């Protein structure tokens, strides 16, 4: 890895330069021209070295003589030396001309580098620029193999493989074992997030039940995923991952749920339609397209075993393929999260549907097609800006109408037609502006759970004793200052969320709440806690949400038993 | 050590010096072997011209004319060149043969080579290096004070230039003086019979050519010297400014250097432009922070954090920090901590990893300059509910703490006024309910009025400063409990009278004496708690009877000499603190205090207690203290609810056994002398100590 | 071992000795090859002055007059320079060539290198060296009982200064004796018929200037030796108190050193003050206690 780092550093440093090439070219030019000059003038002047010379220095006042014949013994020897030296010069000049001609013909400012990568299929061996190609060519002149021995370290594939090896070395099965967690679904989860690649060791922990992937760059599933028997649900967040055929075959029968969170359409692998045991599918992100919307998801029809469906895509039209595949869907969830959706009457064709959730779809009204779903039992229409809900009378059609949610809306009044809807067992209409509770609401005696918090309600009708099946009610952030005695007539009331109201005093009949497990009184304008609150069998400090000062009004024995049950 | 200090001109000068040494030695050798003068007399079909002389006479004449006629510089040219080359070599090596500065040079070479050799520099630019960091700092502390090396190099270059100039200037004139031939008219006549002599020595013209070549070499030498000196007299090497490392790596450190470091760095850059880049990393402060953080993260273990994990004061899982240089990411792996305490930790940068600390509501900072990331700031804005901050000179205060809209409780320990409070606007603290400030604030800030629309409890406990402006405290509409300590007020303010929602009231260390404004405290019909701690109070008005809402009373450490009867009129008072006062007698009206559950008169002159004091059957805490009591009544056996009793330091003789009739009272809850407790029976003392 | 025992003046004296040795060799070579005395009878249109003498007579006259007339100092001067330079080199090397003190010198060099090489010294000033502490204390038990090394070095310095003084003293008087010309009267008459002879040898003036340069070098050597000897008898090298490690590092240990140890520390400080500082770490009792505490916390 440090070698790769130094390779990148050196490529940045020297690939630009083109300095050593220029200096060597200048030196070669100097050598060639100097050889030419000496081979010229030395051979010009070679003849002057002669054994016998004739000199007339004209010294007669000292000698009397004028002319002299003289002998230089080494002149033949110096002629031999000159011939030998100039032959050496000819050899040097031939070598230098060979070098310069080869350099000019070569054009070695860019290393071709394509033969080696073509032969070894190492496509990541780019041609390097000057001051790197020249030296590469020189080393090839010394030894071609040394080029390849460096080429593999300019190979990005090799660098990625080395990094993957280091990734596998780093991970220990124990760290993944401690990294295995339990979700809210009691499923062993190993969520891999911002991880470069797959370490195959994760395939040894077959106990993995849910795999969640986020910000993992385009990995490919190796066949060893076949060792992960317990995987049933999958979560992939923003990954255009690939797969292998054995992996696809294993997931074709060993996958139960799939969840995808994509920013772009391509982040969905196309082999998803080949998984035939998929039952729950979750998709997050804008899949909206123009003139080809709901066409990329056309393969859902191939997902015969698809039952559950969660959508978070800000859609405005119901997909055609989703409508066609809804024949075997038992639950459909859409979260347009602001975008208004038009059913186009295409929601009734999924008669097998049992649950339906449309949160923040800005419906503003109930289309009739919802009532056509005879198997529908629960329904949530949160943040659809619902002001008038008098259409509930058509809910007489649904004989298995178990629950309903219309919270986070503009509902300020309760239509009486809900009295027809006796099949209801739960209701949640909080975050609204409801001010009164009609007696007719108490005609749905099957009601068991309620959450009417954050409303203008200021009283509780005496007909609460009618709703004996009720066990949980929330009225937080309301104007409640009085509690009817009939509130205590439901002896099976388990837990209550009554905090943050204007309740002056709590009636002593709280002791009648024998099944009272959890109670919220924080924010109430209470002064003294009733002593009968301390006689409830299932009361605990955890189930007692109330301020300490108001709680201190309770008898000390009540406090001691509360703390003892807290420790036990 | 011996190669990295040599620029190109140094190498070229060294080569020229070697060539000049060869020239001088070869000239000396030729002078030794072949340099001889042949002499003949000058003045006189051709025939011989014999002068009838022998060979020894020839030799003597040659010696004499060589000594006389031959030019001295011509004879000494080889020695001259050798001497000058020796001087050049000696002065060129003397820079590194000078041990006093050569030690610094060698240390610089070692540190530069080690720093360039360190891979951590390459890692950071993208183990023991940290320890190596130490040496670098040591070096930059000791060697920046030098620069004598630079002056020495300047002196050496100047001397070399002067030598070259002199050599050229005089040898140019002296070269023409020599000739192949020569003549001498010495008084060899009458010793040989001849005076005029024509002579010559062979090596003359060859020496001339060699000298011309040597002078050209010295000319090139001087040109190199001039280039070097120009580069020395044009760049001002006294300071080296990087201005590229800061731009590239974004590290504003490595600001500059002294003269010596600049000289060495310039020489390194001339030798190689990248070794300086690799060397300056260990001088970088931010790189040093990166190395320290990495080493600390590797050294730290989450197990030690789990062990040091504890509960804070406000029952939250706290992870105190006492001395750290940064944030261990392992701390971010501990998501279960409900509190976090930082003490004396400067230069704190919180990344987005605070999102891991999901279950966090209280943060304790003690003398820490803490900066966040926008992601960390957002996570704290939506998750931080309690905050504890200690600052000393306001330099550790993070501005973003004023942007927390989910913050509920705030703790400050640090002066603001340093006369107005230097407080930023408390506008974004949209959930601030509790505010406790420890400062020396002079006037109450307007910023808290920006938060009083939902603020519930504001407290300022100064170190004795006198609170001047009471206008803002009148605006505390949503205030519920007010605590003012040591505010040097000396009088009851008009602002509290404008705070009707007050349920608790504190006037500790305010040194009040005349407290007759309880009529204006009847303006607070919710005044359940009112404190008058550490005051000069000695007088209780009748009108205190009008506060039926009173449920807790504090009058400890006051000048109250006699307590009045009307003081007992507020029956709803459950807590009574009359300790550390001048109270000697307890009026019997205390009998009406049936609901009174606390009564402390510790360190008073209490000499007797009426029986009606025992009529307070709900008294679960009784603290008489070191008073002047002499006897204890049996009636205290009727206090079946008494849990804590303190009568230590009194003059009791025998304690009545009826003390054992107090079921909730134990030996731990009873403060008596050894002899006092010994007066209790064996069964009573055993029941108080154990279950017998 | 062979490098850090040389202060700046020691290296200067080494260079001076090398120059003097080379000059003596050059003079000896010149004497061997070319040094010859030429002699002619002195007492006597201008023509030749033949004295009807042969070459054998020429050589014999040259021999006899060179043996007689030329100063013995002049003839032995290259040899004298060579001898004195050889004595200087021998006494320079003998300080380390005597095994009895050379063993202590080698042990000191090795222990100083090992101690300064230990990075725990830098750790304290900010592994196995703990055991090396024993050698340190063992070393402080052994060489501090010496100081005869100091006496030997003082003897060497005194002898070198004495040699320089004697060389200057008699060479100054002898320098003016050499002359280019000379005369000799021997009973070569009735052997050759002549008695008076004027003679000269070529080397004379060149050797005179050579002697001038040699005497200048001897003067420089004397100045260097004088500086060394003066420093020996001014700073009182028999005791060395650091007064810097104790003040800087805050360690009240390292009380003092003995004569030999003080002399060694003085010489090292002359070479480099910092090596002595890094070696003083292991003489520090506080540091040694800290290292023992660190080792004990590791081992426990």
């Amino acid at each position: 890895k440090a070698l790769f780092e130094k390779v990148k550093k050196f490529r940045t440093h020297v690939e630009e330069g083109d300095i050593v090439y220029r200096l060597y070219m200048r030196q070669t030019i100097i050598k060639v021209i100097k050889f030419a000059l000496i081979i010229c003038y030395t051979v010009y002047y070679v003849h002057n070295i002669k054994f016998d010379v004739d000199c007339t220095v004209d010294i007669e006042s000292l000698t009397g003589y004028r002319t002299y014949r003289c002998a230089h013994p080494l002149a033949t020897l110096f002629k031999i030396l000159a011939s030998f030296y100039i032959s050496l010069v000819i050899f040097y000049g031939l070598i230098c001309m060979y070098t310069l001609w080869w350099m000019l013909r070569r054009s070695l400012k860019k290393y071709s580098f394509e033969s080696i990568r073509e032969e070894s299929s190492y496509s990541d061996i780019p041609d390097v620029k000057n001051d790197f190609a020249f030296m590469l060519h020189l080393i090839d002149q010394y030894d071609p193999l040394y080029s390849k021995r460096f080429a593999v370290f300019l190979s990005e594939v090799s660098e990625n493989k080395l990094r993957q090896l280091n990734l596998n070395n780093e991970w220990t099965l124990d760290k993944l074992r401690q990294r295995l967690t339990k979700n809210a679904q009691d499923k062993l989860e190993l969520h891999l997030f911002m991880l470069s690649g797959i370490p195959d060791t994760v395939f040894d922990l077959v106990e993995l039940e849910v795999l969640k992937l986020e910000l993992i760059p385009d990995v490919t599933i190796p066949p060893s995923i076949a060792q992960l028997t317990g995987l049933k649900e999958l979560w992939l967040y923003h990954t255009a991952a690939k797969i292998e055929a054995p992996a696809l075959a294993f997931l074709r029968e060993n996958l139960r749920a799939l969840h995808i969170k994509f920013t772009d359409i391509k982040e969905i692998p196309l082999w998803i339609y080949s998984l035939k045991t998929l039952e729950e599918l979750h998709l997050t992100g804008n899949l909206s397209a123009e003139n080809n919307r709901y066409i990329v998801i056309d393969g859902l029809r191939e997902l015969k075993r698809l039952k559950v469906l969660r959508l978070k895509s800000n859609l405005s039209k119901l997909p055609q393929v989703v409508t066609d595949v809804g024949v075997h869907l038992q639950k459909l969830s859409i979260n347009n999260e602001g975008t208004k959706l038009i059913v186009l009457n295409s929601l009734k064709k999924m008669v097998n549907l049992t649950e339906l959730e449309l949160i923040r779809c800005d419906l503003e009204r109930i289309p009739h097609s919802i009532f056509s779903l005879h198997n529908l039992q629960e329904i949530d229409l949160k943040d659809n800006n619902l002001k008038t809900i008098e259409e509930i009378i058509s809910f007489q059609h649904l004989h298995r109408l178990t629950c309903l949610k219309l919270w986070y809306n503009h509902i300020a009044y309760i239509p009486i037609q809900i009295g027809n809807l006796t099949n209801l067992e739960r209701l949640y209409l909080n975050r609204n502006k409801i001010e009164k509770i009609p007696t007719q609401l108490f005609y749905c005696r099957k009601l068991r759970y309620l959450d009417l918090s954050h409303n203008n309600l200021t009283f509780l009708p005496a007909d609460i004793g009618l709703l004996q099946n009720l066990q949980n009610l929330a009225v937080t952030a309301n104007r409640i200052e009085a509690l009817p005695p009939e509130l205590f007539q439901c002896r099976k009331l388990r837990a209550l969320h009554l905090g943050n109201n204007v309740l002056q005093s709590l009636p002593s009949r709280v002791g009648e709440l024998t099944n009272l497990t959890q109670i919220e009184l924080r924010g109430n304008r209470l002064e003294c806690l009733p002593v009968e609150l301390g006689e409830c069998p299932l009361l605990k400090r955890s189930g007692l949400v109330v301020e300490e000062d108001l709680f201190s009004t309770l008898p000390p024995e009540v406090k001691e038993r509360l703390w003892r049950a807290d420790k036990e | 050590a011996f190669r990295v200090l040599k620029p190109w001109w140094d190498v070229f000068t060294d080569y020229l010096s070697v060539a000049m040494l060869m020239i001088g030695v070869f000239g000396c050798t030729l002078q030794v072997m072949q340099d001889k003068i042949i002499c003949l007399p000058k003045r006189v079909e051709m025939k011989g011209l014999k002068t009838d002389l022998d060979l020894q006479q020839y030799s003597f004449i040659n010696q004499m004319c060589y000594e006389r006629a031959l030019h001295w510089y011509a004879k000494y040219f080889p020695y001259l060149v050798l001497i000058h080359t020796l001087v050049f070599m000696l002065c060129s090596n003397f820079w590194f043969k000078f041990p006093g500065s050569s030690s610094k040079i060698e240390h610089f070479i070692s540190i530069l080579g080690k720093c360039f050799d360190s891979p951590w520099t390459t890692r950071a630019l993208s183990e023991q290096a940290k320890a190596l960091f130490e040496k670098v700092k040591k070096f930059r502390l000791h060697v920046e004070e030098g620069d004598i090396l630079y002056a020495m190099y300047v002196r050496q270059t100047v001397l070399k230039v002067i030598k070259f100039l002199i050599i050229i200037a005089y040898n140019s004139a002296l070269v023409s003086k020599v000739q192949f031939t020569v003549d001498c008219n010495v008084d060899i006549q009458d010793m040989t019979g001849y005076k005029n002599f024509s002579c010559n020595h062979t090596m003359a013209h060859l020496f001339s050519k060699l000298s011309f070549c040597y002078l050209c070499f010295v000319s090139i030498y001087g040109l190199t010297c001039l280039y070097t000196l120009y580069w020395l007299f044009y760049r001002s090497l006294r300071e080296y400014s990087f201005e590229y490392v800061r731009q590239e790596t974004g590290i504003d450190d490595i600001p500059d250097v002294k003269n010596d470091f600049a000289f060495m760095l310039h020489m390194i850059d001339q030798y190689d432009p990248l070794y300086s880049k690799r060397f300056a990393v260990f001088l970088s402060e931010v790189s040093e922070n990166k190395l320290k953080q990495l080493n600390l993260n590797n050294e730290w273990t989450p197990d030690k954090l789990r062990q040091k994990l504890q509960t804070n004061a406000h029952n939250r899982l706290e992870l105190p920090l006492i001395m750290l240089s940064g944030l261990p990411d392992t701390v971010f792996e501990i998501t279960e901590l409900q509190s976090l305490k930082l003490e004396i930790i400067k230069n704190v940068m919180i990344p987005a990893t605070i999102a891991q600390l999901d279950n966090l509501q209280e943060l304790c900072l003690h003398q820490c300059s803490v900066k966040i990331h926008s992601a960390a700031l957002s996570f704290l804005k939506e998750n931080l509910k309690v905050l504890s901050v200690k600052f000393d000179d306001m330099r550790e205060l993070p501005p973003w703490m004023y942007g927390l809209r989910n913050l509920e409780e705030l703790y400050l320990v640090g002066s603001l006024s340093h006369k107005n409070v230097t407080l930023e606007s408390l506008r974004d603290l949209k959930s601030l309910k509790i505010l406790s400030i420890k400062s020396n604030v002079s006037k109450i800030p307007q910023a808290v009025v920006d938060v009083s629309s939902h603020l519930q409890k504001m407290c300022v406990h100064n170190d004795g400063t006198k609170l001047v402006m009471l206008n803002n405290l009148k605006k505390m509409t949503n205030l519920t409990e007010l605590e003012l300590v040591h505010c040097d007020l000396e009088r009851i303010p008009h602002a509290v009278f404008s705070l009707l929602s007050l349920q608790e009231l504190d006037l500790k260390e305010n040194n009040l004496k005349s407290i007759e404004e309880i009529v204006s405290f009847q303006h607070l019909r919710k005044l359940t708690v009112l404190k008058l701690w550490y005051n000069s109070i000695a007088y209780i008005p009748e009108h205190i009877k009008k506060l039926t809402s009173l449920e807790r009373l504090f009058f400890s450490h006051n000048k109250v000499e006699v307590l009045p009867s009307h003081l007992f009129l507020c029956n709803k008072i459950r807590y009574l603190d009359l300790s550390y006062n001048d109270i000697r007698f307890i009026p019997p009206e205390i009998g009406v205090l049936q609901s009174l559950q606390y009564f402390s008169i510790t360190c008073n002159k209490v000499e007797s207690l009426p029986d009606e004091l025992y009529f307070c059957k709900k008294l679960k805490t009784l603290k008489i203290g070191k008073n002047s009591l002499s006897v204890l009544s049996p009636k205290i056996g009727n206090l079946l609810f008494l849990s804590y009793l303190d009568i230590k330091g009194n003059h009791f003789e025998v304690l009545p056994p009826e003390l054992g009739d107090c079921r909730a009272l134990k030996r731990a809850r009873l403060v008596v002398e050894d002899a006092l407790f010994e007066t209790l029976p064996s069964d009573v003392r055993e029941q108080m100590k154990a279950d017998a």
